[PDB]
């Protein structure tokens, strides 16, 4: 209820302070364990080259 | 305007035994937790430093299970309506007991050549295939081509899934849809897992997932800081499994596939494995699934006890000793917030203004003040403690989250901070006017005047007239008192030409010679007082901004 | 059932039966665009609403020798 | 059976569609009403949409 | 008669 309060104000910012990422990393090796891989990918809006982050 | 395009992704997808491999190179070969002698991780065990790193990089590293014979996935088997089920257009009770009962199933393949009459499932075994075949082609011979006319296991099912012709599932199930509805419960139960079918395949088709990689050939293994109930469902996977291939078994390798099952979702078979304390195993499927009033504060303020304020805001009370040099350096300046030297507080106070918290409209920010005592204070209107760190978030506190620009509620836009209780009995005993008719005199009757409202409230505080005595007040404004709309009680018209409108709240005066009018209101100074506090306020508030 | 039949599996697998969610999107390589909040919330980032929405020499040496 | 293709079925789903809306918000603020409890239909019409 | 795709018809029988 925390989260949807900052969120119904718009305090983004404030939001990412006090949820900070570790909590997803250690998300991806459970899902590993189940035989599948969560990738994270970002396109450039400029050269849409594609980049695979660091998860 | 243009937007800030902004184009991230992710996606999930059944992963290959080669990614899986990429993932750890790193096999795991031994059921060894820790040595009892030494207290040491086993070499290749689940705690391997040579395949998960030194005892950060163990949080991350993962390693696999070379399983002797491919098992299912238990999601894409048991987990109703089947996926593989569904793809092979076979029934799962006829395809369960491929993998936890004793049959097997003929003609596995069609992209080979083959020689014998059998298909289907065979509960039994073939008598003939048990001595005549395997002697007729000598043993050698007979394993090149054995695992092409029948198979076993889940390996079976993973040949039915690699030699699928996904191009051929669309096309025979359109045919067999529409010839359905050319022509009650089962018509139209089997058009639905037709249309799930030709669903399924094509994306199959559109996508890089093969439908073979439910089968798993190898076991991906949790990094060891993950799993400090796990650990003893991957020892009985590897001890099963180092027991099988020490066989090179039917019997073994259900044995391996159904601790796979445990160890991926438990509670799919029945009733689950339970260990020697009567607990049920859990699974990756499970484990995936005081405050003191204070009524002189303001609205935006609170009030911090020095205890609690000085752990919240220590980073910048360093910060802000050694910038004006009362401390050297980090570790002085912790030995004086530690020894309570009286040069913190005043650093303190110093970073605390203009620095707001968040108080968890359940959640609201207030610009902190130091106060004695231990508790914290809130204003009557309103424990986690969130001091903002970055100017971003500093900035949404002050501009976003304050107790002023929030003082309508959302739902139909009503007022926030209604005075209440206490504060509104005060007002209502403050505005009960004069008693009144047979309240204020006994006998049917067949007041000061005050030239302003100033001279009224210092009558009232020289004790000369009561909180609720009636008193006429000279009004040099307009009339704008809220009253009945009634005409004159009475009018006394004098014969040289003035007149008084006497009204049940207010007398005017009036002439027909003169542009004369005033007018004087029967009030009293709780009136007075309510209509002076508000209009002061909104005096002082313009004269101070 | 609404909740369940959204354009992000990641609020779909937050919200309930993560399982039959997470199965059914892994076996056709589903992409979520985390164009919601619930989603960037996951993962840490900066949610696309309030303050995140959108976004959030010659003359030298060339003088009169006098 | 009284309208052809895609009019028989864009015509029949606005039908339903406006009718469903119109009850739901009703039903809902009906309950809310006889408790006293004052919402905006703003915030039902988007839950109903 | 079919009249599939003619929508002055189906307009006047709308009506």
């Amino acid at each position: 209820m925390e989260v949807w309060a900052l969120e119904g104000f718009g305090v983004a910012h404030i939001l990412q302070e006090m949820l900070t990422p570790e909590s997803f990393r250690l998300l991806v090796r459970e899902l590993r364990s189940l035989a599948l891989e969560l990738n994270h990918f970002l396109v450039s809006e400029k050269n849409f080259q594609i980049n695979r982050k660091e998860v | 305007m243009i937007d800030r395009y902004k184009h991230q992704q992710l996606r999930i997808g059944l992963v290959s035994p080669q990614q899986i491999s990429a993932w750890a190179t790193g096999e795991v070969t031994k059921p060894y937790t820790f040595h009892y002698k030494t207290n040491k991780p086993e070499k290749d065990g689940l705690f391997c430093e040579r395949i998960f790193g030194p005892i950060r990089i163990r949080r991350y590293q993962m390693g696999y299970i070379k399983l002797t014979c491919p098992v299912t996935h238990v999601w894409y088997l048991k987990r109703l309506p089947s996926y593989i089920a569904n793809l092979l257009d076979k029934p799962l009770k006829e395809l369960e007991g491929l993998v936890y009962c004793d049959f097997s199933f003929a003609r596995p393949i069609t992209k080979k050549p083959t020689f014998l009459r059998l298909r289907g499932s065979f509960e039994y075994e073939i008598q003939s295939w048990k001595y005549s075949i395997p002697l007729f082609f000598t043993t050698q011979g007979f394993e090149i081509f054995r695992n092409r006319e029948i198979s076993t296991g889940a390996g079976a099912i993973r040949e039915q899934l690699a030699d699928l012709d996904l191009r051929i599932i669309i096309e025979n199930s359109l045919v067999e849809w529409k010839q359905l509805g050319e022509e009650d419960r089962k018509i139209v139960r089997r058009k639905d897992f037709l249309v799930r079918r030709m669903e399924l395949a094509k994306h199959f088709i559109r996508t890089n997932i093969e439908p073979e990689w439910m089968v798993l050939c190898l076991l991906p293994v949790l990094p060891p800081e993950l799993r400090p109930d796990i650990n003893e469902l991957y020892r009985r996977v590897i001890y099963r499994n180092n027991t099988l291939t020490d066989l090179l078994v039917m019997c073994q390798e259900k044995l391996v596939q159904e601790a796979v099952d445990t160890l991926l979702d438990n509670g799919i078979r029945g009733q689950p494995m339970r260990d020697g304390h009567n607990k049920v195993y859990k699974s990756f499927s499970d484990v995936i699934e005081v405050i003191v009033v204070g009524p002189s504060l303001s609205l935006h303020r609170c009030g911090l006890p020095r205890e609690i304020a000085i752990e919240l805001f220590q980073t910048f009370v360093i910060r802000g000793l050694i910038r004006q040099h009362l401390a050297s350096n980090i570790g002085v300046a912790k030995s004086q917030i530690r020894e309570k030297k009286p040069i913190v507080w005043e650093i303190l106070q110093e970073v605390m203004q203009g620095h707001p918290v968040l108080l968890n409209l359940g959640i609201q920010s207030f610009q902190p003040i130091l106060v004695e005592g231990r508790t914290i204070c809130l204003h009557p209107l309103v424990m986690a403690v969130h001091v903002p760190l970055s100017l971003e978030a500093q900035a949404e506190a002050r501009l976003l989250m304050f107790s002023h620009m929030n003082l309508l509620s959302p739902a139909i836009g009503d007022p926030i901070s209604v005075p209440t209780q206490d504060m509104l009995i005060g007002l209502y005993v403050l505005t009960s006017g004069t008693r009144r008719g047979i309240c204020a005199n006994r006998y049917n009757p067949c007041e000061p005047f005050f030239c302003n409202s100033y001279d009224a409230i210092g009558a009232y505080r020289q004790k000369r007239i009561n909180l609720d005595s009636p008193l006429w007040l000279r009004w040099q404004l307009d009339q704008r008192v809220i009253a009945s709309k009634e005409v004159p009680i009475e009018v006394h018209y004098e014969s040289f030409g003035n007149y008084h409108e006497i009204y049940a709240h207010y007398l005017i005066v009036r002439s027909v010679k003169k542009e004369t009018l005033y007018i004087y209101i029967r009030t009293t100074v709780g009136h007075i007082s309510f209509y002076r506090e508000i209009e002061e306020a909104i005096q002082g508030f313009s004269q101070a901004c | 059932r609404a909740s369940l039949n959204t354009q992000s599996f990641i609020s779909e697998a937050s919200f309930q039966e993560t399982a039959r969610v997470l199965a059914k999107a892994a076996l056709r390589g589903r992409i979520d665009w985390l164009k919601g909040l619930k989603e960037n919330v996951v993962l840490g980032g900066v949610i696309p609403a309030g303050t995140g929405f959108n976004k959030g020499d010659i003359l030298f040496y060339h003088r009169e020798f006098c | 059976r009284i309208l052809g293709i895609p009019w028989g079925f864009l015509i029949g789903a606005e039908l339903t569609i406006v009718q469903s809306r119109i009850s739901l918000v009703n039903k809902i603020q009906k309950v809310y009403r006889s408790q006293g409890v004052q919402i905006h239909n703003r915030h039902i019409e988007i839950i109903v949409r | 008669k079919l009249h599939e795709g003619d929508t002055e018809f189906w307009k006047r029988r709308f009506l």
